[PDB]
């Protein structure tokens, strides 16, 4: 996260982060309920081995309220592809059920049409992470969380070198220095709507961080709702 | 108007029926007694930041 602000005590409690063999962060992820984590499918290529790690602000420090957790079954989309990202969506079912407590709960799945003509225009949504604070800086031993607006469909198509498909979204600035970076992939974007906040977007890619005339891109859930369903019963 | 017109009163989801409002809530929420208001059915329920 570029900008933005520290998540403060049981400010982000459905924050998830994938740890490498090292026990270092290389995406995040989104807790749905006690056995699921919401994450990006090209985050499953990043490491061989990975656990999940839940109830986390700060790696430096021994808070009381982190658990880790092993993966018993990776759900990739099947029809995701590394050309252009289409279908940047996996869930992961876990080995143990989360122990919900402060800094540890799930964030709601909303319903597609109420979504998206409710949520999705609203002015803003939330990203959160422990990625990179600069395009090239080091990452963040604090969990960040940043308010990002909701970005017109035809001007972020405008704005990208890259195709945009009916499975993305785009949020963030156009010259403003705040954005999502390397490192949140996978991770929440929320909406909050009578204080209850709904997953609506999972951190997905960029023409870097933060640059002049660019966004950033998002997996859009409220597409995805019926397939993150069927892969939770199974 | 209905669900257009401040999301009909609902506090989660709201769908237009017969030129009628009609309200829903999220899994792990009851909706209560006068069909608008949405209530937890047990500790952490999804959403909701933590306070214990
Ligand atoms: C353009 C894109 C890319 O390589 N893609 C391959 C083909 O499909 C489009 C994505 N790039 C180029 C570099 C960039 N990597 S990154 O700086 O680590 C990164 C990753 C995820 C991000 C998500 C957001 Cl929301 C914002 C910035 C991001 C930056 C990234 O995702
Ligand atoms: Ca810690």
């Amino acid at each position: 996260i570029v900008g933005g602000q520290e998540c403060k005590d049981g400010e982000c409690p459905w924050q998830a982060l994938l740890i490498n063999e090292e026990n270092e962060g290389f995406c995040g992820g989104t807790i749905l309920s006690e056995f699921y984590i919401l994450t990006a499918a090209h985050c499953l290529y990043q490491a061989k081995r990975f656990k999940v790690r839940v109830g986390d602000r700060n790696t430096e420090q021994e808070e009381g309220g982190e658990a880790v957790h092993e993966v018993e079954v990776v759900i990739k989309h099947n029809r995701f592809t590394k050309e252009t990202y289409d279908f940047d969506i996996a869930v992961l079912r876990l080995k143990t059920p989360i122990t919900f407590r402060m800094n540890v709960a799930p964030a709601c799945l909303p319903e597609r049409d109420w979504a998206e003509s409710t949520l999705m225009t609203q002015k803003t949504g939330i990203v959160s992470g422990f990625g990179r604070t600069h395009e090239k800086g080091r990452q963040s031993t604090r969990l960040k969380m940043l308010e990002v607006p909701y970005v017109d469909r035809n001007s972020c198509k405008l704005s990208s070198s890259f195709i945009i498909t009916q499975n993305m979204f785009c949020a963030g600035y156009d010259t403003k220095q705040e954005d999502a970076c390397q490192g949140d992939s996978g991770g929440p974007h929320v909406t909050r709507f009578k204080d209850t906040y709904f997953v609506t977007g999972i951190v997905s890619w960029g023409e870097g961080c933060a640059r002049k005339g660019k966004y950033g891109i998002y997996t859009k859930v409220t597409a995805f709702l019926k397939w993150i369903d069927r892969s939770m019963k199974t | 108007k209905l669900c257009s017109l401040d999301n009909g009163d609902c506090d989660q989801f709201c769908h237009e029926e017969q030129n009628s409002v009609v309200c829903s809530c999220a899994r792990g929420y009851t909706l209560a007694d006068n069909g608008k208001a949405c209530i937890p059915t047990g500790p952490y329920p999804c959403g909701k930041q933590t306070l214990e």
